[PDB]
């Protein structure tokens, strides 16, 4: 037909945007990033493409990274495009605080960050980010929490997610075996099995991937963002007996 | 605080006096007041002096380019230059100021800018908060078509006419000169004038 | 009247042999008038720490701005802030505002993680750096502390016997003093722990 | 198949569109517009003095020959030659000459050639990233006596591509006049040229660009320029008469 | 603003066959006298004329125009030499409307500006505007203390609107230049100079 | 055949992808060969000198430029999109970091400060992007020695020993045939000149090379003796002659 | 002791 | 028509380094009445063929030059209106020339104001180029002066210029005089001697009526400023032409 | 805040006082007044110090980009005349007057400077509140074709007048002079002349002396 391809405002006449929905193919292009919701502390995990031998694949972490002390990201999709609004969010969760007081809750900045992504899917000759997230929080009204937004706006709270390639499977490997309590060091021996499991490689070694975790587990109540090293990843990795 | 200018036959002639003033502390005692705004185009700055530099050097930015893209200037066209930064902003600042030119068709010409704002034509003039005391020592002392030799002095019997009457604002004297076939930086010193 | 002259506080800063010590008053109220027994005029971000004096708007207003920066400094960086740059961002943090500006004495304290040095220092409402080593200070009273501080600290100090000289500084002071004193909290700092006393002083 | 793909599939009338060979083409495109005149200058270093050589055609009888030129005294201590339409050069000239000026308004000092080529050079190549503006389809040469450097060259192209030569040509003609010096630079391994006087310069140059160009030439097809430390100027004709004489 | 040179005073008259108009020649800095060889007469035209006072750096910012007026004039109007040429009216209004929008803007001219000469029919014209640009007419007219020591003087001459063509050239140039001697008999700023104007509906004009 | 996908950049084709920085990124690799490689106490930044005619001055114009005391780069594609990309570099450590932290910046926020100088221009038509690379090289004193890359599309791959340009992979297939874990600046410097002797053709001396390191401070280039703590620079490009030698030393 | 006032070619620049 | 993708704007270069939408406008200049302008040994005197398309219009009173401040005149041959916008900004700067340094604006800057501005046309892509080519000449301090302005932003000085349709034709007449005159001719032969190119070129045109019209500036006969003709000066002159050529 | 600045043959120099005043009272023992806009330049400003110190580490940074920029070595008088353009903008709100002098490669040169962006040259000059003072002394010693460690002497010796003969001023003695074809010699304390002696004992205060309402622990941890 007449091709409606090549601006993200036309409307085919079925109703559909097309060029939108390209962005939802440039994303499995990306790195794969899994989070599962515990009953006492989430998880969140990850994978990369490119893994040459002569490049610093220890310190540099690409996709995970961090919002404040309560919240954390893993991305998939374009590189360009993620330090633009992962700023903009740290520069949203302080003037939030510096506010109001009081941390920042998740509900809030992923309706927010996902309305930025839709105000470039409607106006000017601009493009639709190609970016998806995967969040994970801790706030009073609901305690930990997960989250997840598409390149168009559109967000939805979830249990247990991957993003970017082979997530088909690395849905159904994960649907058919997560329990419901899974106690975190019970999560993270299901996430690498999922990643084990579907990968394109073989190896799955320690430089490949990271994976992090939150934990609330301290007495004396409080938050603990951490983030794995590569010397305790080995230690998740021999224990399972790959 | 004094200065002066004076045309003649072979060229024009501009001085001062190299002392300036704040309160009432010798600061700068060897002070020029003389412009290289471009080669035969020369000023003396009366009044202010964080003001007048600043004038001057942009006065150059639109000779150095008008020297460029249309020709040699006139001197005509210094004045309504200077006129034009001294109007249009005359309720900010304090300036009044000189100068000075030749062609080699046209001869030496001399024209004064007070406070205000206004460009008029004169042989003879003057400037100055403390050079109001020559008025009448130099009116009668003066003609046209004169030379070298004979203005010279004249400017020399001038300012220590001023300085040594109650002048309150001066120190050594230097002058220059404009003819058509070069300039030279005089200088003249305490012990010349102050025993004359 | 003067911003600087309204509600009242005093702060004192001293280096001593791997430790430093701050201080601060609790007063606060309007002119000749107190309301509150309790406002922590002292602050922390990282283990680099800040104490701030004058009006209070700009105490509770700087307070945020900078903890608005640091949280992104660590984000970004992956590294806390160390305070020798922390002290060059509270002038030129302050500079831009030459003109409608804030009326502070501040502060600074902390140690450099690196060399386990010792470090402090004061500054004006338009960013002057002043980098004295023995102490300095700042509030309504500086006039009557530069005095009953300098004959007091010797160099080469140690963490209790530099506590005591601190606390008699500030009480001595602030008794004096015309516009503050209810009750004081001091920080001994070390390379790897802190600790919070307060004093006893007077009360109405 | 060059631009067999480039003609028919756009990628030669947008500045901002590369082809997958990497090749824009537009500014590609611009240098055949330096050789619409066809005309073929020079120029040269010295001990202390520099040179440009520039032909300056016989057209019909009615021009009135002094205003005809491609030499544009910029300031003071610099000067520049174009190669290309007039227009395209006056806009050039223009931008610059009131940018030597702003300097030496707010730095202190009049600009060297260096920066001059670095400037308007740091200008071409912006607009080749915006569509402002088509990029001036010339080629430029500017000329100084440095305090610092003593005799410099400098060169500028649509890009933005700027080196000090040593000697050089441009226009239709580079191959022939070049080779004509290239080779006489080996001779000697020298990157100036001896004979101190500007005058003595200007011989040699000239009877470079009669030998290697390909015919003899008048006072009147000829206009030159020269830099010495406090100037820049144009010259008479004498300077050939006392050549072939010699000869 | 607040001024330095300033002028002094000029003076005006109708007649029967014309008008003159005169003032003198002086620029001061106070008490001080500095220039005297300035004008206050800016002709435009051969018709027209116009007397200035007040602050000598704007009267040379209104002579700067009024000579580009005329310029944008003749442009694109061949014929205007002869009859669309610029008769007072087509000026003064140009010398008044700048002047209130130059006072509400609050940065004004203190000059204080005469105007005289003659239509193309061949009826008088003359008419005054100060600083704030107001606006008046009658058979003469001064400046500054012109005003409160000349033009009583001047009325009986000319009383009213009646005994204008009861009068002639000779004696009117004989009257203003008796003005001329008291300004320069008791005027502070005054000058012994003069500059002079009269025009003519036949004759035309002429100058000092 | 076109794809028409392709002369434009906000148009997404059906496998998600953008069409003119794909080009851009061949735009380098037609271009000549540069690299840096790295060591324990030290960093290495070399590329050479294609002169296009005997008569260019081939001195006038650095391919290196320094970007802190402590930073420089080097290219690999075009140039014009270097000296105007540098000059709003260094800039930026001097207005974004510098006057409100006092000191110069570390290396990979310098980096930052680049790629989106890189990105303004990728995201609007109307402006071709940078057809170029870069290869920053530097030190700081709570990460250490580093070295990174910037490609046109505002991405940084950091690396340790690495080249780019046509005489690429037959660089890197070479490196690792000689890089180590504990290697040596002056051992990791003869390597990466032996490097460039196959990736070239011709004249192979001080006037057809040019490089840099990175070391202990070099406070004779600071100028400003008698201060105990401001050790000066740490970045310097060697001469004709210092190179000169090694080469007959191999 | 006025003697060295002539090596003042102006103001701070020109020469 | 060798490009038919590199016409359609403006701001773009062919393979050939050139742009082709100065290359048409050229052609419309060819469409349109002569004008010419001779220089002289004081001054310059210009000249035009005014075209009448009925018996209805009046005459001397649709003129067609423009004159700019009292020292120089500018001529067209083409399209006017792009013309008339162009002296409507030359009649504007030099003022802006005068405020600023009190000089009446000389002819070389007048120009570089001129052939500077029509140069930025051809650059951008939302405007269209002039399809004018107009002389323009006059009297300063350093003599006088004449140049042509073309569409493409160039000027050159001409001691003589032609345009229109009687190009070819001028572009002789105007080269005879200068080899019997180079002494320079005076401002009271050269303007019948203009009359009688006027009359030689409308050949072109020999259907329809029309009217001649002269407009000159020189130092002696009119003191330096730019003036149009009347009476037995332009009469004579057309008596002088017509005569000639029967 | 007395300070000097003081040509020789082959160089120049400069020095200043080392007493702060936030009023009478004193609030620095010492502080360097000297600061840097590029290796061999140097400048001292007498006045509101936190203007005097945005100009300097401001202008040494407009100017560095400007030495790469132009492949070039700096000049001093560049460094004068984008600041002397950059107080005139503000015409005096600056609490700045300064003096700056320093090497390039057409020379040597010193320049004074004020706030409305009144600048002028002298191979001599001295501001702040010593101004007077340190003025006369080396008026009285001050001679053509001065050589080197003849300055030192007589620029030091000078505000040692802007010590004792003046109030405001106070201790130390900071100099940094420079030679051509030489780096920037910084003489940091040249010479310290008072020194606090000691007070006849020490009252000071033994342990358990205070009372302390209560007492807890600060913790500044981490992830864990």
């Amino acid at each position: 037909s007449r091709r409606y391809d090549s601006r993200t405002t036309i409307f085919s006449p079925e109703g559909r945007l097309y060029q939108v929905e390209y962005a939802l193919e440039s994303i499995s292009h990306a790195g794969t990033a899994i989070g599962i919701m515990a009953s006492d502390g989430i998880v969140l995990a990850a994978e990369r493409k490119v893994t040459s031998t002569l490049l610093e694949q220890d310190t540099s972490t690409e996709k995970l990274y961090k919002l404040n002390d309560k919240i954390a990201v893993a991305v998939a999709g374009l590189t360009a495009d993620a330090e633009i609004l992962i700023n903009t969010a740290r520069i949203h969760a302080q003037n939030y605080l510096k506010t109001y007081n009081e941390d920042i809750p998740v509900e809030i900045l992923v309706r927010r960050l996902s309305d930025i992504k839709q105000g470039y899917t409607q106006h000017g000759g601009l493009r639709p980010f190609g970016v998806s997230f995967i969040y994970a929080g801790y706030d009073d009204r609901y305690g930990y929490q997960l989250y997840t937004s598409n390149p168009s706006g559109n967000y939805t709270g979830w249990k247990a997610i991957s993003v970017g390639a082979n997530t088909s499977a690395a849905q159904t490997l994960l649907q058919m075996d997560y329990k419901d309590d899974m106690k975190v060091d019970d999560a993270i021996e299901l996430a690498l099995k999922t990643l084990s499991k579907t990968t394109d490689s073989s190896a799955l070694t320690y430089d490949r991937l990271e994976f992090a975790t939150i934990r609330k587990g301290a007495n004396d109540g409080e938050v603990y963002q951490k983030i794995f090293k590569p010397q305790e990843i080995k230690d998740i990795l021999v224990k399972t007996g790959i | 605080t004094s200065i002066m200018a004076v045309t003649f036959k072979d060229g024009v002639i501009l001085g001062a006096d190299s002392r300036t003033t704040t309160g009432a502390y010798i600061a700068n005692r060897v002070t020029d007041k003389l412009t290289r705004v471009h080669d035969k185009i020369w000023c003396c700055r009366s009044g202010s002096a964080a003001d007048t530099q600043a004038i001057a050097d942009i006065v150059q930015y639109h000779l150095e380019l008008y020297t460029s893209q249309y020709g040699t200037p006139s001197t005509e066209t210094a004045a309504s230059v200077f006129k034009e930064l001294c109007y249009e902003n005359k309720d900010n600042l304090t300036a009044g100021i000189i100068v000075a030119g030749y062609d080699d068709k046209n001869k030496g010409e001399v024209y004064t800018i007070p406070l205000g704002g206004s460009v008029h034509k004169l042989p003879y003039a003057i400037a100055g908060s403390g050079s109001t005391f020559i008025y009448g020592y130099c009116d009668k002392n003066f003609r046209e078509n004169m030379s070298k030799e004979e203005t010279v002095d004249f400017i020399k019997h001038s300012l220590s006419q001023a300085i040594k009457w109650d002048g309150s604002s001066g120190g050594v004297i230097r002058m220059v000169v404009l003819t058509a076939a070069g300039v030279e930086r005089l200088i003249f010193y305490p012990d010349e004038y102050e025993q004359l | 009247s003067d911003p600087s002259s309204i509600n009242g506080g005093i702060v004192v800063a001293m280096t001593g042999k791997d430790c430093v010590a701050i201080a601060c008053d609790l007063r606060l109220g309007s002119q000749s008038l107190g309301v509150s027994n309790k406002f922590e005029k002292i602050f922390h971000y990282g283990h680099v720490f800040l104490g701030i004096t004058g009006l209070a708007t700009d105490v509770t207003t700087l307070n945020e701005m900078f903890r608005y920066k640091t949280n992104l400094y660590k984000l970004k960086e992956e590294r806390a802030i160390e305070p020798e740059t922390f002290t060059q961002l509270v002038s030129s943090s302050l500079y831009e505002r030459r003109f409608g500006p804030y009326f502070v004495g501040p502060v600074v304290a902390g140690i450099n993680s690196k060399s386990g040095k010792p470090f402090i220092a004061g500054f004006d409402l338009i960013g002057c750096i002043d980098e004295a080593k023995d102490f300095i200070v700042s509030g309504t009273a500086s006039d009557q502390l530069f005095g009953m501080c300098e004959s007091l600290y010797e160099p080469n100090l140690e963490p209790e016997d530099l506590f005591e000289t601190i606390s008699q500084a500030l009480l001595n002071a602030a008794d004096r003093d015309a516009l503050s004193g209810w009750g004081a909290v001091v920080y001994i700092i070390k390379k790897d722990e802190v600790v919070k006393r307060y004093l006893k002083m007077r009360q109405d | 198949s060059g631009a067999a793909a480039a003609s028919a599939a756009g990628y030669d009338r947008h500045i901002t569109i590369f082809s997958p060979e990497g090749r824009l083409y537009q500014v590609e495109y611009a240098f055949k517009a330096t050789n619409q005149t066809n005309i073929n200058s020079l120029a040269v270093r010295g001990k202390d003095c520099t040179v440009v050589i520039s032909q300056k055609k016989v057209p019909d009888k009615l021009l009135d020959p002094t205003t005809v030129s491609y030499i544009f005294c910029i300031s003071r201590t610099i000067g520049m030659v174009v190669n290309g339409p007039i227009p395209d050069a006056r806009n050039a000239a223009l931008r610059a000459k009131a940018e030597a000026a702003e300097f030496r308004y707010k730095y202190g000092y009049d600009m060297p050639c260096d920066v001059l080529a670095k400037r308007m050079a740091n200008l071409s190549q912006i607009y080749t990233q915006r569509a402002y503006m088509r990029p001036l389809g010339v080629i430029l040469t500017f000329v100084s006596v440095d305090e610092e450097l003593g005799p410099s060259i400098y060169k500028t192209d649509p890009a933005g591509y700027y080196v000090g030569y040593k000697a050089t040509a441009t226009g239709p003609k580079q191959q022939e006049i070049t080779t004509n010096l290239e080779n006489h630079f080996k001779k000697s391994k020298i990157d100036h040229i001896n004979e101190e006087s500007w005058e003595k310069v200007v011989e040699f140059a000239i009877t470079h660009m009669i030998d290697a160009l390909g015919t003899e030439f008048s006072k009147n097809d000829l206009e030159v320029g020269v830099a010495t430390k406090d100037k820049f100027f144009t010259l008479s004709a004498e300077n050939i008469e006392e050549r072939l004489v010699a000869i | 603003q607040q001024p330095i040179v300033t002028g002094t005073s000029v003076i005006s008259m109708k007649y029967d066959n014309g008008v003159i108009i005169a003032a003198d020649n002086l620029g001061s800095y106070g008490s001080l006298l500095r220039f005297n060889g300035v004008e206050r007469l800016i002709p435009v035209g051969d018709n027209t004329v116009v007397g200035i006072s007040g602050d000598i750096s704007d009267m040379q910012h209104i002579e700067r125009l009024l000579k580009d007026l005329v310029t944008e004039n003749a442009y694109d109007n061949p014929l205007a030499d002869a009859e669309e040429a610029l008769e007072p009216s087509y000026i003064f209004e140009y010398l008044a409307t700048v002047m209130y929008q130059r006072r509400s803007k609050m940065n004004p001219l203190w000059n204080a500006i005469i105007v005289a000469g003659v239509q193309s029919n061949g009826d008088q014209f003359l008419r005054y505007v100060n600083l704030l640009g107001v606006t008046y007419s009658s058979p003469t007219l001064a400046t500054g203390f012109g005003a409160h020591m000349a033009n009583p003087l001047l009325r009986k001459v000319v009383d009213r609107e009646s005994d204008i063509p009861k009068t002639t050239v000779q004696v009117a140039e004989e009257a203003i230049v008796n003005a001329m001697r008291v300004l320069y008999y008791r005027d502070a700023r005054s000058s012994r100079n003069f500059s002079l104007a009269i025009i003519d509906k036949n004759t035309g004009l002429t100058f000092k | 055949m076109t794809d028409r996908y392709s002369f434009s950049l906000t148009t997404f084709s059906p496998s998600g992808k953008l069409g003119q920085i794909d080009y851009a990124l061949t735009a380098v690799k037609q271009g000549v060969t540069s690299l840096g490689i790295k060591a324990t106490n030290g960093v290495v930044i070399a590329t050479e000198k294609k002169s296009s005619s005997p008569l260019a001055m081939s001195e006038t114009l650095s391919k290196v430029s320094l970007l802190t005391p402590d930073i420089g780069a080097v290219y690999s594609g075009m140039g014009p999109d270097y000296r105007v990309l540098v000059d709003k570099s260094r800039k930026v450590a001097h207005t974004s970091y510098k006057r409100i932290y006092g000191e110069y910046p570390p290396t990979k926020l310098l980096v930052s400060e680049v790629a989106k100088i890189m990105q303004e221009a990728t995201q609007s038509g109307g402006v071709r992007p940078f057809g170029v690379s870069l290869l920053i090289a530097g030190h700081d004193e709570f990460n250490g020695f580093s070295l990174y890359q910037v490609d046109p599309s505002g991405s940084y791959f950091p690396w340790k020993a690495t080249a780019i340009g046509k005489g690429s992979v037959a660089a890197k297939t070479f490196l690792e045939k000689r890089w180590n874990d504990e290697l040596e600046l002056e051992d990791a410097i003869h390597i990466a000149l032996l490097t460039l002797k196959e990736s070239v053709e011709g004249e192979f001396n001080g006037d057809t090379i040019e490089l840099a390191i990175i070391g202990d401070e070099n406070p004779d280039l600071l100028g400003y003796t008698g201060i105990p703590t401001d050790k000066g620079p740490r970045f310097r490009k060697l001469t004709s002659q210092e190179i000169n030698d090694r080469l007959e030393a191999l | 002791k006025w003697d060295f006032a002539k090596d003042i070619k102006g103001y701070g620049t020109q020469k | 028509s060798i490009g038919t993708g590199y016409d359609l704007s403006n701001s773009v270069f062919s393979p050939d380094g050139r742009n082709f939408q100065v290359e048409y406008a050229v052609k419309a200049v060819e469409n349109g009445t002569t004008s010419i302008g001779i220089k002289c040994n004081d001054g310059v005197v210009f000249a035009v063929e005014k075209l009448i398309t009925s018996k209805l219009l009046v005459p001397q009173k649709n003129v067609k030059i423009q004159v700019v401040d009292r020292h120089i005149g500018c001529v067209y041959s083409g399209l006017i209106p792009d013309g008339r916008h162009l002296v409507n900004r030359g009649r504007e700067e030099a003022a802006s020339f005068k405020k600023l340094y009190k000089t009446p604006i000389p002819i070389p800057a007048f120009a570089d104001r001129l052939g500077q501005y029509v140069q930025a046309h051809t650059l951008y892509n939302s405007v269209r180029p002039f399809g004018v080519s107009t002389i323009f000449g006059g009297v300063d301090k350093n003599g006088a002066h004449l140049y042509m302005l073309e569409p493409s932003g160039s000027y050159w000085g001409y001691k003589g210029a032609a345009t229109g349709k009687g190009r070819q034709s001028a572009k002789a007449e105007l080269e005879k005089l200068v080899d019997h005159h180079p002494e320079g001719l005076s401002a009271r032969e050269a303007v019948k001697q203009a009359a009688k190119i006027i009359y030689l070129a409308h050949e072109d045109n020999k259907e329809k009526d029309f009217e001649l019209e002269i407009s000159w500036c020189s130092l002696s006969e009119t003191n330096g400023l730019h003036k149009f003709v009347k009476g037995d000066l332009l009469q004579e002159a057309i008596d002088f032409a017509q005569k000639e050529i029967n | 805040t007395t300070i000097v600045g003081v040509k020789f043959n082959n160089g120049v120099v400069i020095a200043a006082d080392t007493r702060s005043t936030q009023g009478p009272i004193v609030a620095d023992k010492n502080c360097a007044k000297l600061h840097r806009i590029s290796p061999k330049i140097w400048c001292a400003g007498a006045g509101t110090a936190a203007d005097t110190e945005a100009v300097t580490q401001l202008i040494g940074s407009n100017i560095e980009l400007h030495s790469l920029y132009t492949s070039r070595e700096p000049r001093v008088v560049s460094a004068l005349q984008m600041l002397k353009q950059h107080l005139f903008k503000y015409q005096g709100h600056i609490g700045a007057y300064l003096i700056v002098a320093g090497v390039d490669p057409t020379g040597s040169h010193l320049f004074s400077i004020h706030a409305h962006g009144s600048t002028d040259v002298g191979y001599y000059l001295s501001l702040g509140s010593g101004s007077l003072a340190a003025m006369a002394v080396l008026e009285s010693h001050w001679k053509q074709d001065l050589t080197k460690e003849e300055a030192i002497k007589l620029a030091s010796d000078a505000i040692q007048a802007g010590i004792w003969n003046d109030l405001g001023s106070g201790s130390n003695v900071d100099v940094c002079v420079m030679e051509i074809g030489k780096d920037a010699e910084y003489l940091r304390n040249y010479l310290t002349p008072n020194v606090r002696e000691e007070k006849q004992k020490s009252y000071k205060f033994p342990r358990g002396t205070t009372a302390v309402l209560k007492e807890s622990i600060v913790n500044i941890c981490d992830i864990q």
